[PDB]
This record gives C-alpha cells, structure tokens and sequence, in this order.
C-alpha cells in the first residue's frame, strides 16, 4: 500500500554488477520489515553495507546478512536481541522471495536469504517479508558463483545499500 | 538437505 | 610462572568484577551472569561457568575470572585455545568425551531442530569415524586429529 | 555405556570378508549382505573392490544398446536413496522372478550412493541377464566431484573405492532397446541422432563431453511446453541443466515414427507423482513419453512419491510407493566436531565479550 | 533501640519472574476521578486506566452506562449526521484496536463519528469497549454516534463471553445495565441525505425510511421481522453474479434472516433517492469490501466496512476505518495492535491446570505400578 | 496409622525393581528411566512433593506416604492438598507469582509466550487473592478450586 | 488411491442421529492414517468405540476420540507412546477437514477434530488425514448440540465404528 | 481465540 523498498548494489572481489529492488511487507510483517529496512539504511551504526553472502546455494537461496562474524553464526537484530517469529502469512512462492533465517523457532536475528526457487518447505518455519521488485537478472547472476557446499569462490559482497520510496 | 539456519548447518 | 597478564590488564577486569557483583561477595553466580542482555540469548553460558571453575562450587571468583579470560587473550596459543574448546564438550572433566556426553552438548546448542534420534545415529557414527583406538569415547589426541586443520582458534580473541 | 538414546541401532564395527560375501561358485549372497547394508554396515575395502570390478567387468562385455525383453520393471533415479531402493524391489517384485531396468542416477544427492552401487553391483553378477542397468548423468566424475558421491567414498572407503566406481560407471550401457516398442534413456534425444544406428555406433568408455551425443543421451530434458508448440523449432538449448537440448513433440513424434518406435522411457526430471505420461502419438494413441522417477520424498523435502514402470502382457503397470526411513547424516558427510566447533567458538566469545559490557 | 540494620540486597526482589511486563492497577476509579464538576467525564484518565486492564468502581461504572443510556433513549432510530464522519465497523472488544482507530480517525475532540455496532463478545476487553464510548457520548452528544450490532442483546451476550466479562470483571448488576443501554441503542443512520447505514442490512419488510421511523425500538431483537433483519441481514455470496434473479433469500449461513441481492439493493436507493447503504456484520480481509457499482453513478451500492483486525486473534485480517469529507470516500487502514492474554471464557488458572496437573500426575504413578 | 500390607508388599517389589544401586534413595536418573517419565511435564514436581524431609531423593517411607494421597481408599481434603503442593514449591503454604508461573510454564511450555503467560498468572492472583498479599493460601485456593470435581479422577489402583 | 475409509456411527444420548464416513488419506500421512483407522476398528482393543465428542463448538469444530478421560486431557495412539507430526502436506481447506489435535509439537495421541468451517491458521501446526466422505449433515446436526466453550448439552457418542469397503 | 488442544485449552 505505502510499502517501504530497499536496495543491494552487488560487488564480485570489488566490481559492481547491479541493483536488487526489495519490496518489504510491512503490511503483512511489521516487525520484520522495519528490521531488514533499518539495517539496509544502516540508521544504527551496524548495517548491511560492507557485507558478506556466506551461503550461496545453486536452485535454491543467497545466504547473507552477518556482519559481527561473517561465516554464519553471527548476527544482531534491532531490537538489540533476537525477536520473535512474528507471523507465517507469506508463503514461498517461488523465486525473488526473501525471508528470515532462523537458528530455529523464535530466534531471527539480522540473517535472512532470497530465494532462486520454490521453497515450500520453509513454510511455517521461517518468516517471508519481501520480494524482489526490479533486478531479478542480478540475482541469477549472484547464483553462479556458488556451490552445493554453499561456498563463495569469489567472495560476493554488498557495498551500498539504502532506501527508495 | 535444503534448511537455512544460523550457526548449525543441517541436512 | 606459566600466567599470561600484566599490571594495567589485571587493574582494569578489577573494575569490571564489582559492577558484575550485585551483592559483593566477591563470587559470581549464574544467577549473577543471567541478568545482562546478549547472555539469555546464548546456549553455552552454564559452560563458560562450569569450566571456569578451578574448584567446581557454581560461583566464579576473582582467581577464576583472571586465569579463564586469559586464554582469551591476542597472548595465547594454538594447544590451548583448542583445549579449552575440548573442555566444552567435556561436563564432567574425565578427559574423555563419552558418548552421550557429546549428545548432551549438541542438544544444548541444536535442541529440536534434530529428532532425538537423528542426533545419535551422527553421534555414534562421529566416533566409529575418528575413535582409531577403539575405546568408545574421544581424547585430545583423537580430536585434535579432526579438527586441528580449520583453524577456528584464530577467532577465540577477546580483548583486555 | 552414557548412550542416551538406546533403542536405536548401533552400526557394526565388523567389516564383510571375502568368505561371507563370495561363495565357491563366486555367486554373491544378495540377502546376506542386504542386511547388512541396511543396518549401515559396511565392507572390507578389497571385497568391496571385488563387487565393483567383477560387476565392471560383467558391463564391458554388454553393449551400448542392450536389448531387453518382455516382462521388465523399469525404474529412474534411485539417488542415493538405499533404503528406498529396498522397497523399490518389494514393489516391483524380486529379482530372481523379475526382470530389471534401471535408467541411471544411482548415486548423488541421497547420502547412501555407494550402498545403491554395491547391491546393484552385486545383483548385476548374480543375475547378468535378468537386472539391467543403464548411464545416468550423474555416473560421471564431473557431477560427483561436485556433488556428494566423491566425499563419500573417502570417508566410508577409500579414493581408490571411487577409481573403481569411475572406471565401472564408463562401463554402463547408453540405451536400452525394451520389446522393440521401447527406446530407453536417461535424459532423452540428440539432434545427432537421427536413428538406432546412430547411438550403436558410439565410442562409450570415456567421461561425458559437454556437448555430443553422448552428453545428449543422459542430459536432454523436453519443453515446458510439451504439446502446446506455438514455438516449433524441433532442439533449442537447455537453460534448466546449463548444457544439452531440449526436444519438442514433433521431434519425438518423428524420432518414433522413423524407427518404428512406440514410445521413449526416460528418467533425469523430478516428477511429483513419480512419473508422467506427455502428449500421446496420434497414430497409436500411447503417451510418445513417460518420465519415472524411483526417487520417493527427494532430498527430505519435496514430498513425492515414486513409481515403477513393469510392462506385462502388452499392458504397461506404474506402480506408486511412498518413502521409507532412513539414518541421518550431516552435509558432506562431516563430524560432529567439524559441524559443532565454528558455533563454539563464538558462543564463548559473544558470551566473554558481553561480560565486558558492563563497564 | 533502633539501630539501623544491614540488609541483603539480593534479597530486595520479588518472586514475579517477567518483571518488564505491567500489574493490573488494584485501585478502582472513583466519580471524583473519572467525573468532573459540571459532570463531564475525563475520557483521557479513562484510557490511561484501562489500557492498563484497571477497573472502575461498580457504582461509577454504572454511572457511564446509564447516563449514556439516557442518552441513547432521548435519541430517533434513523439518526441525521452529516460531513465531516468517520464511519466504524466491529469492533467486538478489542479495545486497544479501538485505542488504534481514534488516531488513524481522529481524537473525538475534532472528529465526527459513527459505529455501526458490535462492541461486544468475541474480543475479551468488551466492557472496556462500552465504559470508553457511552463516556465519549456523554462528552460529545451530537459528535460522536452508536448503532445497534446483532450482539447487542442479551442472545448472543450469554451465549458469547459478554455476560461472564461482566460477571467477572464487575458484576451481574453492570450487565444488566449494559443490556437497558443497548436497546436504547439506535439501529439505523441517514448520513449527508445521500448514505443510510445499518449493521447488517436491509429487509423485505422495509421500503422507505419511514418505515424505520415507525419501528418500535427499545426491545430484545426478535426472531423474525424488520428490526431482526437491520441488525442480521448480510449481502448474498454472489453479489452481481445472482443467475436466477430473486429479492431476499433464507440466510443459510446465520441460520435467521435473509441474504439481500443486487436488484433489491439498487431498487431501495431509487424509491429513498439515496446513494449507498454502508454496513458491517461480515469480517473482510482488507477491513473492506466495495461491492459493484452502479453504473448510473460509478459509485460502490455497498461498502461492508470491518474496524477488528486479526479478529479472533487469528483472521490476520487489516481494519479499515471509513472518512468521508468534500465528495471523497477515505478508507484507511490499519493493523493489529498488542493487547493482554486472558484464558478462555475469562478463567484463572487452577480450573484450566487443575485437569491437566490431575492426568499428569495419574499417570506419572499408573505408568510406575504398571510396570511390573 | 498405617494401611494393609496386600498393596504395600507389591509398592515395595516395584520400589526395588526402580532401585538401581539399591540404597533406597531415588535420584533424577532412578526415575527418568521409564519411557513414560521422561517426556512428561511434573515428574520433578511429584518427586519433590514426596520428598517429605528435603534431600532432594525419595525413599521406601515417603514412596508410601506419597502414594497413599492418590489410594482408592482415599478423601477430598487430601488429594486437593497434593494439587496445592504442585504450585506451592517452597512448601511455606503460599503460592507466589513466581511460583505458579514457573509450574506453568512447565505444562503449557512453549505454546504460551513468557508476557501471555505472567498476565493471566497476574490476574489469577487479582481475582483470588482475598487478604491482598500478592500471593495464594490453601483456603484462597480453595473458594476457587472446590466447585469441581477435580479429586474423582486423582485415583490409582495399587 | 488404496486409502481405507472409516465410518463414524453418532448417537445423542444412545438415539442415532447419522452416520459420518471418512477417507484417511494414508496416502500422503501414511503412519497418522492408520492411527485413526486401528482406532475405529479396535483391533489393538482400545478405541473410539463408545467415546464422546467432548468439545463441540458450532461454526468451528467437533473435538473427540479421548477414549481414557472423555474430558480432552487424555487419549492414546498405537504406537504406544505419543508420536510425531509426520508432515504437513494437507492443509485445513474447508469443512469437513478430519486433523489431528496436539498439546504441542510432536503430541500426536488419538484426539482428532472435524472442521465445520475453514481454518487456515492451524495449518503448520496440526497434521490433516482425512475428509468427511457421506455425512457432512451428520456433523452439522452433532452442531446444533454444542455451545461457545464446547461443552455439549446432550453426550454425543461414536456408537460403532470401523472400516468400510 | 479457536484453538484445538489437548489438556490445555488457549485463547
Ligand atoms: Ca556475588
Ligand atoms: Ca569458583
Ligand atoms: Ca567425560
Ligand atoms: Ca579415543
Ligand atoms: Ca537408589
Ligand atoms: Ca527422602
Ligand atoms: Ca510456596
Ligand atoms: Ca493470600
Ligand atoms: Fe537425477
Ligand atoms: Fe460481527
Ligand atoms: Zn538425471
Ligand atoms: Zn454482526
């Protein structure tokens, strides 16, 4: 309706490839949009510029999000813990879903991942509040770098992000 | 298998 | 003398020990450590307590507050960081990793996110795949004969 | 012992011998080591390269189209999948009174590849022409190194149990010529061949190039849009697996017609139902294509079923089965300790340096 | 022999284990706290003690519901409003949802308003809900306006949790109370000569407005007939999409009442000269619902406006509120807002954990005999 | 008073089977063992109710004298005594906030959210509190537990 | 495809009101089925037979098949134990849905509920086995015996029931 | 709210 959207200009080793338009839904996830929106303006200190894609698995998500440690077991929310699942209305649909990755139930830190393809056995366990809005074709280009092991052989980074409308 | 956790990576 | 820190080091945890202190005992409680933010929220605390206890009493004094941050330190090594890593998965301190003591480690960090069953089926295949002896539980030989290779001590570093 | 969890199995320490596998005729006893393999069980390293090679063997001196008889169960991709491959044969009916066809993907994804090479291997001695098996896309070095099947072989065996499984898997036959209705592959069609004769004529024995028609035998998949052609063109390229082509309907529906083929059976594509039956042949009214998939609940995740294809009696049977439980094990097939340790070691250290927060 | 003594400060806490969260108040509002000198009521002290779940005195309670039942009486079945209104659905107890729509509304100092009714059940802050609005139409007599919701009767209010809420929180006496006061509430709204708004819908027995005027209010709803059909009556399913044309049909759904089609919606505008008919009873997922236009206007023939969002605490469904100012129809919207946990039908926790502590136990010792 | 030795003589054969190292004192190990006691919500709560002298282990005397509220043979007042002493963890005879909730929170667990479930332990307290100290006698428990018939199915057969 | 169906003999204080059959999908909830379908037939000698549907709550659901309490705190399953929720491929779609009830997570007994209306929100959180094949009307009139908190006026009762075909 | 348990009934 008056949703918020944010953006990830992609860096391979140091070189730009393109944007990532990220419609939140803060009409169905609140809480959860206004944790990735804060961190994508990066108004408390601690954001997602100068950031790392661990993970990054071929026909299934791009991993990313930690920031303290950089491997994946790292991470902070903003609400200077970690929160509450707040809601499962929002499915996988399919590719350009962007949802939350957990260390299980009631756990969300600052970590989330998009989606490549259908993930409907994360329904119910991991909370989904954005899609991709615009720039689908960098982040088809972000999955060729990966593996089954989720290793990034040249090292995916995010350099600048902020805010649109 | 296909799970995206935080810290302990499963199958 | 086989210690690690100095005069300005020592001076400066002696400040961070009575605001840590609610009734000035001079002893740490867990029921002391669980009143802070980021340590509700972390699997490992009754560990980080357990193991930094020299005498083994629940409290962790000024002695034991020194000697456990000091493996922490820019000043340590690689066949101490890892044996302090060896000593989590180790309750009772024999030495040796039993079986179901792994279990109960593991379940203190992944919970439910694995049946009760997954967890031992890869438990019990962790040591047939590593135990070269055949004793039916894990030494610091046979762990470090693992893990010694991707370097996790490097990033086991707090500061003064 | 401090075992928590008693009532599951403990795997045997105790490794197959020669005398236990083997007879004095040199005929494996399949059902001693079904058993055995089930309770996670595994072989002597050099009994275990016996299975192998002898099965290895047995392939070389079959060629690239086999020629395969009315009855036959047809079966896809196993996957790795042992303990759904054991319900796959109840299914199916045993193979001493069935007849096989295994269209590939034997190993990969399903963390028990060598289990499902080792009883088929060993099936494949016992009964050289009843159980068939044929060259999936994944019986290549390539897409083992990349996926799991390299890293298991290290850790159950040896990288030298895997040299034997490479030098086996080129040994595997391309197509399979079933009651003379039949042409069976893994993945599909080549615009390089035109006819049988062009698939006879082939030098096997070597690793899948990226292109050819060796590729194009066990990596081709059909459109999307499998009957409903607006764009006809007969082969465009994959964009779904990276290399090969994609064959339309009246590519099939010519390929039949030019070599009084009835129908092409293939595997390679995850199928919800276990299979599926394309667009039929207006001069038979029989599907040009049918997909089967022996792969039930693939990867723990997506909940299909599986099915078997047994023709009998000019009447094709696809019968349906759901998946069967299995051990566990954690991605490439790592310890405890190699998992558990980067969680650690920041689990003490966002614990010791939130004790300094408060001055 | 004083002598001042040294204490543990370890000891200086109490047992409650989520100290963050807030204590129900103990202390009960009086007439000299909630009332002021010339007997207007302080709506703002008000808010700040329930949003906090803190009562009133049974006595003063009584007060804000039977001096806005006075009211109501004094007060005609079709009301007269005019622009600038700002035009609420259900609200069914969820007060702090209530708390949200006088922002995205407007304070009732400035703003114009009118509930199409259900304040009661369902939603366990019900009594909350009454105590805050009747104070707000004492206030403001001839700015803030009530209707008449199918759960303001004693039918629904006995079978729902209403009655218990009473019970509970104050008593059977404030119950009785509300139930006077809610037959005194009036059931329909002409608004801006142009709008007529109901809580559910028309009836077979209502032609013009004058039939509504001449209707005897002050009553239980009955079984049958007109008034039962203003407060029941929801839109059929179908609505432009009606094959086999027909007026009013047996309300299959509500088990009473009718279903009201298009042709017998757009036949009551043309014989009254009205433009649309705004009602609520039925839960939307966006808070709204605009039916199809007549294309004589462009304008929707129905509205359906819904003020409870994540109704039953698990619809998840948006709210919307409706404004109306310089020819425009304003719907805004809005989301849930946080609100205390209550056991159902108002219920302390020994009669809900006594039977499962009874099981529990029985058999922890029948699974410790019987094992042998 | 004692009772009849018919359903003690099987309590003790049954007592000495639960005895692993036969000392007669039970501990967290000697009973977690049973499939049906593990992953069950009041163990912990019952043995500690039949721990009649606080050493945190039960033995032959106080497994009768726990058994003995739940007998067939057995009145109302006593087997709601034993559903006061679930709550009542400090046995002081006062249930406090912390008390019940942590009692509660060991039933419903996680299907009730830490504030949802200390609202409804504070409103408990609100409503069935008489003399107003915060916390809960065994006559304040009462006038809110004694309507139902909550002591007909607190019956086992020894 | 081969699914068994049961049927549900239902009787108001020992008079007959209808019978309710049901399609377990055994299909899809292979393990959960046959829960529900040993149960019906009593072959383990416990069951449904005889119980009561304790918990009716009109425009809701029918709650029953606790066997050992008849009050919803009891109930047992053939597996001896309480087993887990074997997965959530069906969804609570409409009226007529026959699903599991739960104290939690993996509390899977014998207690069960038949949807009378669509409840989306305990999809992910409670396994659906079945649908109501004859008899929808059935279970519309056991609703005109319940109230608000469920408890029924007069004792409905499974009379007999077992497997059909 | 609508809930469906066994032992203990929520909101
Ligand atoms: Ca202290
Ligand atoms: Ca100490
Ligand atoms: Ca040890
Ligand atoms: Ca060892
Ligand atoms: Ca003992
Ligand atoms: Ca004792
Ligand atoms: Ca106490
Ligand atoms: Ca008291
Ligand atoms: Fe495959
Ligand atoms: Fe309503
Ligand atoms: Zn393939
Ligand atoms: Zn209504």
């Amino acid at each position: 309706m008056v949703n918020p959207t944010v953006f990830f200009d992609i860096a391979v080793d140091g070189e730009p490839l393109g944007r990532v338009s990220f419609e939140l839904f803060a009409d169905k996830v609140p809480k959860t949009a206004e944790n990735f929106r804060a961190l994508s303006t990066g108004e408390k200190g601690f954001g997602y510029k100068g950031s790392c894609f661990h993970r990054i698995i071929p026909g299934f998500m791009c991993q990313g999000g930690d920031f303290t440690r950089h491997n994946g077991t790292g991470g902070k929310s903003i609400y200077g813990e970690k929160f509450e699942d707040e809601n499962f209305i929002l499915k996988h649909t399919g590719p350009g879903i962007l949802s939350m990755a957990n260390a299980g139930p009631n756990t969300n830190g600052s970590q989330f991942f998009i989606c490549t393809a259908k993930t409907e056995w994360l329904d119910g366990k991991h909370v989904v509040f954005g899609k991709v809005k615009e720039g689908m074709n960098i982040v088809e280009a972000m999955e060729r770098f990966g593996s089954r092991n989720g290793k990034t052989s040249k090292k995916i980074t995010i350099a600048d992000c902020g805010q649109l409308e | 298998x296909l799970l995206v956790t935080a810290g302990l990576v499963l199958a | 003398m086989c210690s690690h820190f100095d005069a300005d080091e020592i001076k400066r945890l002696g400040k961070r020990f009575k605001k840590l202190d609610l009734d000035n005992s001079g002893s740490l409680s867990v029921e002391e450590f669980m009143s802070l933010p980021e340590l509700q929220q972390n699997p490992l605390v009754q560990r980080v307590i357990d193991i930094f206890d020299t005498d083994g009493n629940g409290e962790v004094d000024f002695k034991e507050f020194i000697e456990g941050v000091s493996q922490f330190s820019v000043k340590g090594d690689k066949e101490q960081k890892l044996r302090f890593a060896f000593r989590i998965y180790d309750m009772d301190k024999d030495g040796y990793i039993s079986n179901g003591e792994l279990f109960q480690v593991l379940k203190m960090m992944v919970g439910n996110n694995l049946k009760d069953t997954q967890l031992q089926q890869i438990v019990d295949k962790t040591i047939i795949n590593a135990d070269k002896d055949g004793d039916g539980r894990i030494s610091f030989e046979e762990f470090c004969a693992v893990v010694g290779g991707l370097d996790i001590h490097k990033k086991m570093v707090v500061d003064v | 012992t401090d075992r928590v969890v008693k009532a599951v199995p403990f795997p045997p320490s105790h490794r197959l011998t020669a005398k236990e596998v083997f007879d004095n005729d040199g005929k494996p006893r399949v059902d001693i080591l079904k058993a055995h393999l089930m309770k996670e069980g595994r072989l002597e390293e050099s009994v275990a390269l016996r299975i192998i090679t002898e099965g290895a063997s047995i392939l070389r001196q079959e060629k690239n189209l086999l020629d395969i008889d009315a009855p036959v169960t047809v079966c896809g991709d196993i996957h790795g999948q042992f303990f759904d491959l054991m319900k796959l044969f109840e299914v199916g009916g045993s193979p001493a009174n069935t007849r096989y066809l295994f269209l590939g993907d034997y190993v990969d994804r399903g963390y028990f590849s060598i289990e499902c090479v080792l009883y088929l291997w060993a099936l494949k001695i016992l009964y050289p022409k009843t159980l068939f098996l044929l060259r999936g896309n994944h019986e290549c070095r390539h897409l083992t190194e990349y996926f799991t099947f390299k890293q298991e072989c290290k850790i159950k065996y040896s990288e030298r149990v895997y040299d034997a499984c490479m030098d086996a898997f080129d040994c595997l036959p391309l197509a399979a010529l079933m009651n003379q209705q039949f042409l069976c592959v893994h993945g599909g069609l080549s615009p390089e061949i035109n006819t049988l004769d062009d698939i006879r004529k082939l030098d096997r024995f070597k690793e899948p190039p990226a292109y050819g028609p060796m590729c194009d035998i066990l990596w081709s998949d059909p459109l999307e849009d499998f009957g409903n052609e607006k764009t006809q063109e007969h082969f465009t390229h994959n964009t779904v697996r990276g290399c090969s082509y994609f064959y339309s309907y009246p590519a099939v529906c010519e390929f039949l017609q030019h070599n009084n083929l009835l129908s092409i059976l293939r595997a390679h594509e995850a199928q919800d139902a276990g299979y599926r039956m394309y667009r039929k042949s207006q001069t038979t009214g029989f599907p040009s294509l049918i997909t089967i998939f022996s792969a039930p609940n693939y990867l723990d995740v997506y909940n299909n079923k599986a099915a078997v294809l047994k023709y009998e009696n000019n009447v094709m049977n696809i019968r349906q089965f759901n998946c069967s439980p299995h051990p566990y094990w954690l991605p490439n097939f790592m310890d405890v300790f190699t998992w558990s340790l980067p969680f650690v070691g920041e689990k003490v250290t966002e614990m010791l340096v939130n004790v300094l927060n408060i001055c």
